[PDB]
């Protein structure tokens, strides 16, 4: 005697969040300019 | 001034401390990332249980610019062996059949080789590529009807104008001499190997004149008059006193007799042709002959730091590892070791005596595929740790809490086998950012 | 039961105030790795969302 | 772009360098209505462009 | 704290409201410079 298996929705998280994956200090892309040298984004590790 | 948020502001050449192995407190910042590009943290500050103190930053003084003097030490436990150097991932075409071709001539096919990956002598390797080239011979070869005394690539330590009276250009004790010169090839023309995609020419001393020209594929036509000679038939010599090569051994193996009249054979050499051929037109004219150098060359390490150091000219500061700035390139610590012997050609019958194997040698009665004679100038590669300087070079003003170190080789990515990285950087003062 | 926790003492400079709340450790990746292994659970973490 | 110093900003004209870094942990990019074990089941996201 | 007792190892997270302050501009044309704050866990 079978029954339905259960339903599973898979989207992305809300907002993509994760996708940019922000918030450790190493792995995490600049803003900097063409030549400034010193990135205008870094980020602490405990700020998500 | 050299600024601290929580300590008072000290002066003038602080030290920051760029260390390894207090990593294991950070238990969640650096999990793929490997023991060479790892991240710390500088602080060390044990008040506030460093998991914490990731993010207090060194806010170094904005109106002077600063400058450091930078110092490292490294340890590389590193095999001579591997598969990162690319040491075994080679081309050497063989003979592979001859019965069902009906074509006459035999078929040949480049074959990629490999070996086990450990640390072994120069005396061992040479003869561990007879793992390699016999396991495609007696894995394919052998099942499609060829002879045993016909495998065509053999390296080989040895010579083989010892005895060579040219009265009759044959060796007159009737045996090649045992003693080991410099490690060649020993060949069948047709089926030529390959190292423009190893660095495996390292390792033998068989390189190129001009090393930069694409393209270095020894192949078995271009040596020419470097013919082994043949055996004066010593059985027969001494037993009549008329001259005869020796044109099959003690085992229904034969050579490769051009006519079996001429006391040449088939199986040519390099080392026979790089000094007994033409000086100018032959393959002394693009190849060269060196040491022994089991340790292959130390491709140089690029010591690198993201964000401690403001960059040298010419680099962009970006976050892929190909393209971290290098603040520094040191020599890889790996460090070549002579230890040097003489009964190392006996003491290979002496590790032949506590095995009796004849897995390591086969063909022991084939005198020309005799397992090559140990040389006298063995070679190993030891690792010595280097304390080494890099002078002085600018620093980045306000330099993060956590820090990455980044050793980087010579293909341009992380090494595996650094185990102790550890860098010292010291601030000074160089120059007035104001007037 | 108890949490017997303390900051390393510093600076408290006219900061707003606290915000405390909860979240199973096996629904909470490690982030500050490029890379999450010891995370076989997936979706909604509390962490984030 | 959540970032708060990047958030907003009023750019004016230049070449700007912006490197980023994205995710391919299909652990923790899809959320689940059941938040069963994403990774070793073989969901794979990719990235064309 | 002490809280209940539960099943699964948890984590008592805490959010100090402590404040993030970025302070940025430009004085030429591809040099930008930010200059951060938060003041406890301090960083400039």
């Amino acid at each position: 005697q079978a029954a339905p298996n259960r339903p599973n929705y898979i989207g992305f998280r809300d907002n993509f969040i994760g996708l940019m994956y922000y918030n450790s200090t190493g792995n995490m892309g600049v803003l900097a300019g063409q030549a400034s040298q010193l990135n205008a984004v870094v980020d602490l590790q405990d700020r998500n | 001034s050299i600024r601290y948020s929580e300590l008072a502001p000290l002066y003038d050449t602080t030290r920051v401390y760029l260390v390894d192995n207090k990593s294991a407190d950070i238990a969640s910042l650096n999990y793929q990332n490997d023991h060479s590009n790892f991240q710390t943290t500088v602080v060390q500050n044990n008040d506030f249980t460093p998991a914490e103190a990731g993010t207090q930053t060194i806010n170094f003084d904005e109106r002077s610019r600063w400058g450091a003097d930078l110092k490292t030490i490294l340890r590389t436990n590193m095999p001579n062996i591997n598969e990162f150097m690319s040491t075994n991932k080679f081309k050497a075409r063989l003979m592979v059949e001859k019965k069902n071709k009906e074509t006459g001539l035999p078929r040949y096919e480049w074959f990629e080789f490999t070996l086990p990956e450990g640390n072994y002598s120069e005396t061992m390797t040479i003869d561990l590529m007879n793992n390699a080239i016999v396991d495609n011979y007696l894995e394919v070869g052998r099942q499609n009807g060829v002879l045993e005394s016909d495998i065509g690539v053999k390296f080989d330590t040895r010579n083989f104008r010892l005895g060579w009276d040219p009265v009759t250009k044959l060796v007159m004790p009737g045996v090649y001499t045992n003693e080991a010169f410099h490690p060649d090839i020993v060949l069948l023309p047709g089926c030529g190997v390959d190292f423009t995609q190893s660095r495996l020419s390292n390792l033998l001393g068989i390189r190129k004149r001009l090393p930069f020209q694409e393209g270095f594929q020894i192949m078995y036509e271009d040596l020419e008059g470097g013919n082994i000679p043949a055996l004066l038939d010593v059985a027969k010599y001494e037993a009549s006193i008329v001259i005869e090569p020796v044109a099959k051994d003690s085992k229904n193996r034969s050579y490769n007799l051009l006519p079996n009249d001429q006391n040449n054979t088939a199986y040519r050499s390099w080392f026979l042709a790089y000094n007994y051929g033409d000086p100018k037109k032959g393959v002394q004219s693009w190849t060269l002959l060196t040491t022994a150098d089991v340790t292959c060359g130390s491709q140089q390490v690029y010591w690198s730091l993201p964000d401690m150091m403001q960059d040298p000219v010419t680099f962009r500061p970006s976050t892929q590892v190909s393209n971290y700035p290098v603040v520094g390139v040191e020599l890889l610590p790996v460090h070549a070791k002579s230890f040097y012997n003489e009964q190392a050609v006996y003491s290979q019958l002496i590790r032949q005596s506590t095995a009796l194997t004849h897995v390591f040698n086969r063909f022991p009665e084939n005198q020309i595929l005799v397992r090559p004679p140990a040389p006298t100038i063995t070679t190993v590669s030891e690792n010595v740790p280097a304390l080494t300087d890099h002078g002085t070079l600018p620093l980045r003003s306000s330099i993060s809490g956590v820090q990455r170190v980044t050793i980087t080789d010579a293909r341009r990515r992380t090494c595996p086998y650094v185990h102790k990285a550890l860098g010292i950087v010291a601030p000074k003062v160089l120059s007035s950012r104001t007037f | 039961t108890s949490v017997p926790i303390s900051i390393p003492s510093r600076n408290w400079a006219a900061f707003r105030g606290w915000s405390f709340t909860r979240l199973k450790t096996k629904e909470t990746p490690s982030l500050g790795s490029g890379f999450d292994p010891y995370f076989t659970y997936s979706g909604s973490v509390p962490y984030l969302d | 772009q959540k970032f708060f110093a990047i958030k907003n900003l009023l750019l004016l004209p230049g070449s700007y360098t912006y490197e980023w870094n994205f995710r391919k942990d299909v652990n923790m990019i899809l959320q689940s209505s059941l938040g069963n074990d994403l990774r070793v089941d073989g969901a794979s996201v990719r990235f064309d462009s | 704290f002490e809280v209940d007792p539960m099943d699964e190892p948890t984590l008592l997270y805490v959010l100090f409201e402590v404040f993030d302050v970025v302070r940025i501009h430009q004085p030429h044309r591809g040099v930008i410079e930010a200059v951060y704050l938060r003041t406890p866990f301090s960083a400039g």
